[PDB]
């Protein structure tokens, strides 16, 4: 993973997953952060 | 039981009152027993007077009271009464209705009313309704400020909605201006939305301020809680137009229909306290002796009474004694000096009751269709409605940013929709096909997507200026330097047979028809059913060579499972060309579009939108 802004995420995949804890923090930051938002929901 | 009704004013007896209760839940196991009298004029003096001189001939354990009257002052003293006597009142209509002080906790009283936070939320649920995100308040110094403040702050700032509040402006009206500091004030905010809160008359003042400030005219609108508007049967037309509202209703329940749910309410309490007791309620009315001995425990009641139900309808009331979600009507004012029913609401929930059309399909660089969240209901984010008839499609992307900066910049509005017949334009025998078709049908004005450009097309409609590089491009695994070198031109000029394609109806494939006829003719084998299918064909084998859009196939080339795909040679692509946009013929908005489009890399957006939407992460490597 390139980065922590990887083309990888940037390409997600069905194929290809990246896992998470709902109600985590960091959902917390993908929810409330406009700029990635999109990102969040994969 | 015994129960008593009032009614005042109106010049009128009136049959429709014993047709109001029309001997009303006669089922119940306890009966009521009505005593009416009305009275052509109301005195504080009178109405204290008549009521306790009816304690005397009917000895009533509630009451009822209604009034023809704008008057504030005629609920105050009913809660006075319910103080005096312990004898429930409450009122349907008018004064009764109006709002009060704070009621004492031992008072018992009821009116057809509610509160400011109630009605500051139905304000922020109008405003939700028709979307209006960004707002500010003007109030006065008058009752309830920064609590309407605190209460808004509160309910705006749970959600996850990123709404504006502009100004909040606190102004007395005490202290009155030579200055017009309330104008100075005013003038400033250059809010759309608008929510007042003052007296009825400081209502007029601000308004003759806001009708100087420019603040009344057309886009911005104006939202108000229940004291402005007050009767509704007076309205000074200082108020501008288009004023929304929210108030009582007064047809949804007839005078009638109010009173019969006011004695529903007053016997089917004393049910419940009789099912939990199974006491009498009834109790000596006489207010000038001392107040009758277990009276006291119709304390109880109340406490137990607060949520009266009748009709499978909510008469359950609150704290203050106001009812709960009391039917509330959402008004606005209608042209001339008209009060007209918008929206009802209730409880929780309330229910309310250059053009352009544009076509375009679903492709990959700027173009994607999605699924809405149906929990949601409507669309989400950058994602902009697009219809399909056969249903409602989000469509979303590179070409939809960048219509709506195009629309921004031209400041125009736009109905967009998709295409059902034949996709991209395409010429068959006589007639041809697609979006164009709507372009020339008039169905559509301007047809936007990842739609080439060809001399045919730009014959029939005049085109946008192009505003990313691509054309026709091949895609291969890891072969012709040339690319002009005839290996193409004949497969069987090598004995293995060899493999390409590309997507029929296409631009590409008409061009290939026009110029080069044996290469259309060998490929029709190869011709495939979509982009993703085409792609099945070059990624699992049993294809080569895989020939597209050269925009889509470099963005492909960035983004693959694997980078097992690349472009070919530099990807410097033959027909170079770029995407463009419909509009109808030499009439239209034509060159002040083109302008918008120069401008939009003008400021360099085109390379941040190329970053996000066209950047693949493959092709880094090499």
């Amino acid at each position: 993973i390139t980065g922590i802004n990887d083309p990888r995420l940037r390409n997600p995949s069905d194929k290809f997953i990246y896992a998470t804890v709902k109600q985590s923090s960091v959902d917390i930051y993908f929810r409330r952060q406009v700029e990635l938002s999109t990102m969040y929901r994969h | 039981m015994d129960i008593a009704v009032i009614l005042v004013g109106t010049t009128e007896e009136v049959a429709i009152k014993d047709v109001h209760e029309k001997d009303d839940f006669h089922h119940l196991p306890v009966t009521p027993r009505v005593e009416l009298v009305t009275m052509q004029e109301s005195d504080p003096k009178s109405i204290i007077t008549r009521i306790c001189d009816l304690m005397s001939d009917k000895k009533v354990q509630g009451v009822v009271f209604g009034d023809d009257t704008d008057q504030e002052a005629i609920a105050q003293i009913l809660d006075f009464i319910s103080v005096q006597t312990l004898t429930p009142i409450l009122g349907i209509h008018g004064g009764s209705s109006m709002i009060m002080a704070d009621k004492e906790e031992a008072s018992m009283f009821f009116q057809f009313g509610p509160s400011i936070e109630q009605q500051a939320s139905v304000m922020l649920n109008i405003m939700e309704e028709y979307d209006w995100y960004i707002f500010s308040i003007v109030t006065t110094y008058f009752p309830g400020y920064q609590d309407f403040e605190n209460k808004v702050r509160s309910t705006i700032e749970n959600s996850f909605v990123g709404w504006e509040l502009e100004e909040v402006i606190h102004l007395d009206m005490s202290l009155d201006d030579i200055d017009s500091k309330i104008q100075n004030q005013l003038k400033k905010l250059q809010s759309p939305v608008i929510l007042l809160y003052c007296t009825k008359e400081e209502a007029t003042y601000i308004f003759e301020v806001a009708h100087s400030v420019g603040l009344t005219g057309y886009g911005f609108t104006w939202i108000v809680p229940s004291l402005v508007a007050g009767d509704t049967d007076t309205v000074p037309d200082e108020f501008p137009t288009g004023l929304i509202s929210v108030s009582y209703d007064e047809w949804d329940y007839d005078l009638p229909a109010r009173v019969r749910d006011g004695i529903a309410i007053i016997t089917t309490a004393a049910s419940t306290m009789l099912s939990e007791h199974n006491s009498i309620p009834q109790s000596k009315s006489s207010c000038n002796n001392i107040q009758e001995s277990r009276v006291y425990e119709a304390h109880m009641l109340k406490r137990y009474l607060i949520n009266v139900t009748f009709e499978g309808r909510d008469l359950s009331f609150s704290e203050d004694g106001y009812q709960m979600h009391p039917k509330l009507v959402i008004i606005l004012l209608n042209q001339e000096r008209k009060w007209e029913r918008v929206g009802k609401y209730k409880d929780r929930s309330l229910k309310m009751w250059e053009h352009l059309s544009i076509v375009t399909l679903e492709e990959a660089p700027f173009v994607i269709v999605e699924d809405v969240d149906p929990l949601s209901g409507t669309c989400m984010r950058n994602t902009v409605p697009c219809r399909k008839q056969i249903i409602k499609r989000c469509c979303k992307g590179f070409c939809i940013d960048i219509l709506k900066k195009i629309a921004k910049t031209v400041k125009f509005t736009y109905d967009l929709y998709l295409v059902t017949n034949g996709k991209h334009g395409k010429k068959i025998n006589g007639v041809w096909n697609g979006m164009i078709g709507e372009v020339v049908t008039k169905r559509a004005y301007m047809a936007v997507g990842s739609l080439t450009i060809n001399e045919e097309r730009s014959e029939v409609v005049d085109f946008s200026v192009p505003f990313i590089e691509t054309g026709i491009s091949v895609m291969v695994s890891r072969q012709v330097s040339g690319l002009s070198d005839k290996k193409f031109q004949r497969p069987n000029d090598f004995s293995p047979a060899f493999r390409f394609g590309t997507v029929p109806n296409g631009s590409t494939e008409r061009n290939i028809r026009n110029n080069y006829l044996e290469m259309h003719s060998y490929m029709v084998k190869f011709n495939q059913r979509s982009v993703q299918d085409a792609l099945l064909s070059l990624k699992s084998g049993k294809l080569d060579a895989f020939i597209y859009d050269a925009a889509v196939l470099n963005y492909m080339a960035g983004r693959d499972e694997g980078c097992k795909l690349v472009t070919i040679g530099s990807g410097k692509v033959f027909a170079t060309t770029g995407y463009g946009i419909a509009i109808q013929k030499d009439s239209g908005w034509k060159r002040q579009v083109d302008l918008a489009i120069l401008q939009l890399f003008g400021d360099g957006e085109m390379e941040e939108l190329e970053a996000l939407w066209l950047t693949g992460i493959c092709h880094n490597e090499k």
